[PDB]
RNA sequence: AUGGCCAGAAAGUGGUGUUGACGCAAUGUGAUUUCUGCCCAGUGCUCUGAAUGUCAAAGUGAAGAAAUUCAACCAAGCGCGGGUAAACGGCGGGAGUAACUAUGACUCUCUGUAGCCAAAUGGAUUA
RNA sequence: AGACCCUGUUGAGCUUGACUCUAGUUUGACAUUGUGAAAAGA
RNA sequence: GUCCUAAGGGGGGCUCAUGGAGAACAGAAAUCUCCAGUAGAACAAAAGGGUAAAAGUCCCCUUGAUUUUGAUUUUCAGUGU
RNA sequence: GGGAUGGCUUGUGGCGGCCAAGCGUUCAUAGCGACGUCGCUUUGAUCCUUCGAUGUCGGCUCUUCCUAUCAUACCGAAGCAGAAUUCGGUAAGCGUUGGAUUGUUCACCCACUAAUAGGGAACGUGAGCUGGGUUUAGACCGUCGUGAGACAGGUUA
C-alpha cells in the first residue's frame, strides 16, 4: 500500500475491536425471476446506506459451491449477501448468506409467494427516510426453538439485515416505522414480512396511542434449505471484543464521583476477649 | 498537629490510629475508645510484645492490605509516629517478632530515623517522639504524659498531687501497702 | 513479535519516548533548527554545500 | 559539558492544554456538594481538576 | 546542576547520590523514594507549587498553581 | 561396622576405637521464665516411579579394498513425573459456581476504676 | 618517607554458577577371573 | 549523474487513450480546431463488476516533519511531574 | 611513585507593563533611558502546617588591632513639660559578666549590670592543652548483598 488512500482503504478493511456496520451484497443468478428482482429491490430500498448492488448474471449455485460467494465478500468486504434465484422447483428464492472472515457462516433459503407478495411502490403512504433504522418486532412462537433452526437463524440474518448503525443515543422523532416478522410454530410455517408507519395520539395520558399504516412490502416467505456453522467457526465469530473504555474491575479499586481512584480497606471484627490485662499490683487484692 | 498537615498538605498518605498498651487498660474501655477513634481514623488495638503481642496478625493483614492497593510500586513505607514513650519502637519489634529497634523505658530513645524491613514489599520507619507545641499544655501534663525523664526535673514533689489526682486512691494504696495519709506531703 | 522486538524484550531495551524520537535538532554552527532526516535532513549534510 | 538551551519553536505552546465543559462542571459540583467521609476508603490517585472552579465559595460573613 | 552527596563512616565515601541544586516541581501525590534507592535528591526547602504568571495581552500578573 | 567422621604419597598404613545410639560426629541456638502472626508449595530437600528425551569409553551392526564413515544400543547424573526440613521464600480474608485436576477464571461482600477464661500465675517491665 | 587522597603490566589475603583446572566422591568398561547347572537367542 | 516551499489532506474546475476530417514550414511521428469516442488513458491493485461533473488531471489553501487530555486497554518502569 | 575567587566584599527582590528629563533620529520615528509608578508575591489574628548535615564547629589561657559605637564623654533634631527616651554626628580613651540546657546544626532562655557591640590576626590547607565533623585494627544492631563484604545509618572501646 504505498498510496495512502489505499492504506485508508485497508484499514478500513482491517479487523477491529468495534466493528463496522455490515455490509450487504444484493447479486442474482443466471436465472432470476421478475418477482425475485422485485423483492431484492425493495430489499435493497430498506439497506440503501449499508449496500452494494451486482448488475450482471452470476452462474453460482450457493448450495453447491460457494467459492464465488467467498471471492466476492473479500472483493467488496460485504459480509451480508442476497443471493436471488427462480426455478421449476424453486420458483422465486432468496438466499440469505452471511459470512465470517470472508468465508460462509451461513446460509438460508426464502421461498417468496408470488401471489401474496405486493411491493412498496403498491401502498401510497409517506415513505421511510434514506438512512433511517426502523424499530422491530418478532411475534410467533416459532422464534424460541429449544435446539437452534431455521427460524431461529431467520430472526437473527433478519436482525442483521434490518440492524442498522447502532448508536447510544436516538431522536425521538425517529421512531416513526417498524417492521414486523411474523411465524408460528406448527404444512410448513409462514413466515410474513410487513413494515407500518406508525402515527401517535393523545390519550388523555402521558403515553401516546399508536397507529399504525401498511408501508411495504409486503411478503410470505417459507423457509428452505439451510446450511449451519462450523461449531469453531461459530464460536469464533460469536466471541465479543471488549472496548479500551470498558474498565476492568480490580478488586477494592473503584473511581469516585470525582474522579479520584479509591481504595477499600477491611479492619475485621475487634475480639479484645483473648486479651488479658496486665496483673498489676495495685489490681491485686 | 500533624493530622492538619496530613490532611491539608498530602492527602494521599494513609493514616491509621493504633492504639498501644492496651494490657494497662480494661478491655472495654479500650473498646469504647476504638468506636471513639475509627468515626476518624481506621484503629488497631496492639499490645506490643515480641514475646506475647496482641493485634499482630490484624497490623499485618492491614500493612498488606494497603501493599495489594500500591502494588505497582515496589514497596510501600509505613512511618511510625506519636509522643515519646507510646511503644513506636516496640511495635516496630513485635511486628518484626524480633528485637531490631532500640527500646527504653526511658523517653527520647529513639533519637533518628530508622529503616526496617518487615517484608519485600513493606518498610516500617522508626522517628523520634514528637511533643506538638500547645500554650495550653502545662510542664505537669508534660511530665504526666511521660515526656520528661524525671530525673532531670526540679522539685519533683509538686507532680505529686497530680499523680494522687489522676489514679484511684485504693489503687495507691494497694500498689504501696500503704493508708492513711492526708496529703501528698504525708505520703510520701 | 519481531527480531528486534524479542531482543529488546530479553535486554530490557526501553520503547523511545516521542519527544526523543522527532525529527528535529538544533546545529549550532548555524544556529538553526534542522530535520534529521528526510527533505534536507542532517544525513544529506554537505551534499549541495558550494564547496 | 555546557549544553545548547534551546526551546524550538512550536504551535503547541500557544494552545490550551486542558479544557473542560460546563456539564461535566455541573456533574463535578453536585458530586462535591454530595460527597461525604468513609473512614475505611484511600485516596490513591488525586484527578487532576480545576477545584477552584468546582469547590464551594465560602461563607458571605467571611467574605 | 547535581551536587554528590556523600555516603559511608570511612574516610573514603562513596559518592552515587546526587542532589538538586535548583527548585523544582515534583507534582502531585508525591511520595519520597527509600532512602537506599533514592539516587536524585530534590529537597524539601526547594520544592514550588506556585508562580507569578503574566498575562502579556491582558496586563495581569496572577499567582497560579 | 563390608559403617560414620578424619588422616596418609602409598602400605599387610593410621586415628576415632580399651569405641557401639543414655554413643560418636557435624551444625545452629545459647541459664531460668517467656516463646513458635496464619496458610502454602516457587527455589530447594529427597522418591531406583515409568521413559529413553540428553547420553562418554568399551561393546554391536552396515558399507567400503582399507584408512574411515554411517547406524542403532546406551551407566550415573541431568531431564520428565511424585512426596517435603516446608529451611529459604511467597502469602488481605470469606463464600460460591459455568470451568470441573494443577494455574482455575467470573461474580458477591468484609469494619472491668479492673473482666472473662485457662493448671497460684497470665510473665521479656526476667532475679 | 606517618595518616589521608590519586595512579599502577601493581603485590597479596578473602568470596562466589567469573575462567581453566583439580583432591575427594560417584558411575560404566577392560584385566585380575575360576568350576558346574537350567532357560531364552543363534 | 541532476531537480524540487516535502509528501499528505480538503475544496473547485476539466476529461482521457485512440480514430476520422481539416490548418505555412509540418513531411507516419512537433502544435492548433471540430466530431466520434465505457474509459480501451492514467492511478491503484491483481475482479469473476476498482475509479469519469473521479480515486484521473490541473488550480486555491494548509504544509505546523508526527498535537493535547485520560481516573480507561496492553506492556514496562531502582529516574513511579 | 607522586599530590594536598582575590583592589574580591557591604543597604535597599525578581518578572511584566506604563510614564519619563534626557541620548539618538529628524529622505526611516525606530531603538536606549535615570527618577518613579502600577500588578503578583489580621479590625492588633492564629497558636491544630518546625519541610532533609557532602561541606563543622568548639572551649580555654593570653596579647594586639579595626570601627561598621552596646555602655561611658560631648553635640544636633523630635510634643523632647519634668523623668524616661527615640533618630543622628564626633569619638576605639575605657569597659563589655555569669549561669542553665548535648534527647543536638548546641543555639536560644534566665539573671546581674553602665553595657552585656560587632569583627580580624586560623577557618583564602596546616605540631600549644583538650572535646564534637571523625573515620586503622576488637564488637554488634539496622539497610543492601548468595557471599567475601559494603553502607541511609545507630552504638561501644
Ligand atoms: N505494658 C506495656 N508496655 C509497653 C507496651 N508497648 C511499649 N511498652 C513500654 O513502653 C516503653 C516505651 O517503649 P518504646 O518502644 O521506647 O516507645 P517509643 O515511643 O518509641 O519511645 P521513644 O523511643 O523514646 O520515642 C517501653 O519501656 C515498653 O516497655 C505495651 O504494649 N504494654
Ligand atoms: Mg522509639
Ligand atoms: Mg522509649
Amino acid at each position: 500500500p504505498r498510496n495512502a488512500r489505499s492504506k485508508r482503504a485497508l484499514e478500513k478493511r482491517a479487523p477491529k475491536i468495534v466493528e463496522n456496520p455490515k455490509t450487504c451484497l444484493f447479486l442474482r443468478g443466471t436465472t432470476c425471476s421478475q418477482i425475485t428482482q422485485d423483492a431484492m429491490n425493495d430489499l435493497y430500498a430498506m439497506r440503501q446506506v449499508h449496500a452494494k448492488r451486482f448488475h450482471k448474471k452470476n452462474a453460482i449455485h450457493p448450495f453447491e459451491d460457494a467459492t464465488s460467494l467467498c471471492f466476492f465478500s473479500e472483493k467488496n468486504d460485504c459480509s451480508l449477501m442476497v443471493f436471488g434465484s427462480s426455478n421449476k422447483k424453486r420458483p422465486h428464492t432468496l438466499t440469505f448468506v452471511r459470512m465470517f472472515d470472508y468465508k460462509v457462516l451461513d446460509m438460508l433459503e426464502f421461498y417468496l409467494d408470488p401471489d401474496t407478495y405486493r411491493s412498496i411502490s403498491q401502498f401510497k403512504t409517506s415513505k421511510i427516510p434514506i438512512g433511517m433504522r426502523p424499530m422491530m418486532v418478532f411475534a410467533g412462537t416459532a422464534f424460541e426453538s429449544p435446539v437452534p433452526n431455521a427460524f431461529t437463524m431467520a430472526k437473527s440474518m433478519l436482525i442483521d439485515f434490518f440492524r442498522g448503525e447502532p448508536s447510544d443515543k436516538i431522536d425521538v422523532e425517529g421512531l416513526r416505522f417498524v417492521v414486523v416478522v411474523t411465524a408460528d410454530e406448527p404444512q410448513k410455517p409462514i413466515l410474513r414480512l410487513r413494515v407500518y408507519g406508525i402515527r401517535t395520539k393523545r390519550s388523555g395520558t402521558r403515553l401516546p396511542r399508536v397507529e399504525v399504516e401498511e408501508h411495504g412490502p409486503r411478503m410470505d416467505f417459507r423457509l428452505g434449505r439451510m446450511r449451519e456453522p462450523d461449531p469453531a467457526m461459530l464460536k469464533e465469530a460469536m466471541k465479543k471484543a471488549k472496548t479500551p473504555q470498558e474498565e476492568r474491575t480490580k478488586k477494592n479499586i473503584s473511581m469516585d464521583l470525582l474522579g479520584d481512584k479509591i481504595g477499600r480497606i477491611h479492619m475485621g471484627k475487634t475480639d479484645l476477649s483473648k486479651l488479658q490485662t496486665r496483673k498489676m499490683k495495685g489490681l491485686k487484692r | 498537629h500533624v493530622e492538619k498537615y496530613l490532611a491539608a498538605e498530602a492527602p494521599h498518605k494513609h493514616l491509621v490510629f493504633v492504639l498501644n498498651k492496651i494490657d494497662l487498660v480494661p478491655s472495654s474501655q479500650a473498646a469504647a475508645w476504638i468506636r471513639i477513634l475509627q468515626k476518624d481514623h481506621p484503629t488497631c488495638a496492639m499490645r506490643a510484645s515480641i514475646t506475647n503481642p496482641f493485634g499482630r496478625g490484624s497490623l499485618i493483614d492491614l500493612l498488606r492490605q494497603f501493599s495489594v492497593l500500591h502494588k505497582d510500586r515496589k514497596q510501600i513505607s509505613v512511618g511510625l509516629i506519636g509522643y515519646p514513650n507510646v511503644g513506636k519502637s516496640s511495635i516496630i519489634n513485635a511486628l518484626r517478632g524480633k528485637a531490631v529497634a532500640k527500646v527504653a523505658p526511658i523517653p527520647g530513645e529513639t533519637k533518628v530515623w530508622q529503616y526496617v524491613t518487615l517484608m519485600k514489599r513493606i518498610y516500617l520507619i522508626d522517628c523520634p517522639g514528637i511533643v506538638p507545641p500547645n500554650q495550653h499544655d502545662t510542664p505537669e501534663d508534660l511530665l504526666l504524659r511521660g515526656v520528661v525523664r524525671v530525673e532531670n526535673v526540679e522539685h519533683p514533689e509538686q507532680y505529686i498531687p497530680a499523680v494522687l489526682r489522676k489514679v484511684k486512691q485504693h489503687h495507691m494504696e494497694r500498689t504501696y501497702e500503704l493508708r492513711g495519709w492526708k496529703d501528698h506531703i504525708e505520703f510520701l | 513479535e519481531t527480531k528486534w522486538q524479542a531482543f529488546a524484550r530479553r535486554r530490557g531495551i526501553k520503547p523511545k519516548t516521542r519527544e526523543q524520537r522527532r525529527n528535529l535538532q538544533y546545529n549550532p554552527t548555524t544556529g538553526q533548527w534542522e530535520r534529521k532526516w528526510g527533505y534536507k535532513g542532517a544525513n544529506k549534510r554537505g551534499e549541495t554545500d558550494p564547496i | 559539558e555546557v549544553p545548547k538551551a534551546v526551546i524550538e519553536p512550536n504551535r503547541k505552546w500557544f494552545t490550551n492544554t486542558r479544557v473542560i465543559s460546563q456539564d461535566t462542571l455541573q456533574s463535578f459540583r453536585e458530586a462535591m456538594a454530595e460527597k461525604q467521609k468513609d473512614p475505611y476508603t484511600v485516596l490513591l490517585k488525586s484527578n487532576k481538576l480545576p477545584m477552584s472552579l468546582i469547590r464551594d465559595g465560602p461563607k458571605l460573613e467571611d467574605g | 546542576m547535581f551536587k554528590v552527596v556523600k555516603t559511608g563512616k570511612k574516610t573514603h565515601k562513596k559518592g552515587w547520590k546526587r542532589i538538586v541544586t535548583k527548585p523544582t516541581f515534583v507534582g502531585p501525590d508525591f511520595t519520597r523514594r527509600p532512602v537506599k534507592y533514592e539516587r536524585f535528591i530534590r529537597p524539601m526547602g526547594l520544592r514550588y507549587k506556585k508562580a507569578n504568571v503574566t498575562h502579556p495581552t491582558l496586563n495581569v500578573t496572577v499567582q497560579l498553581p
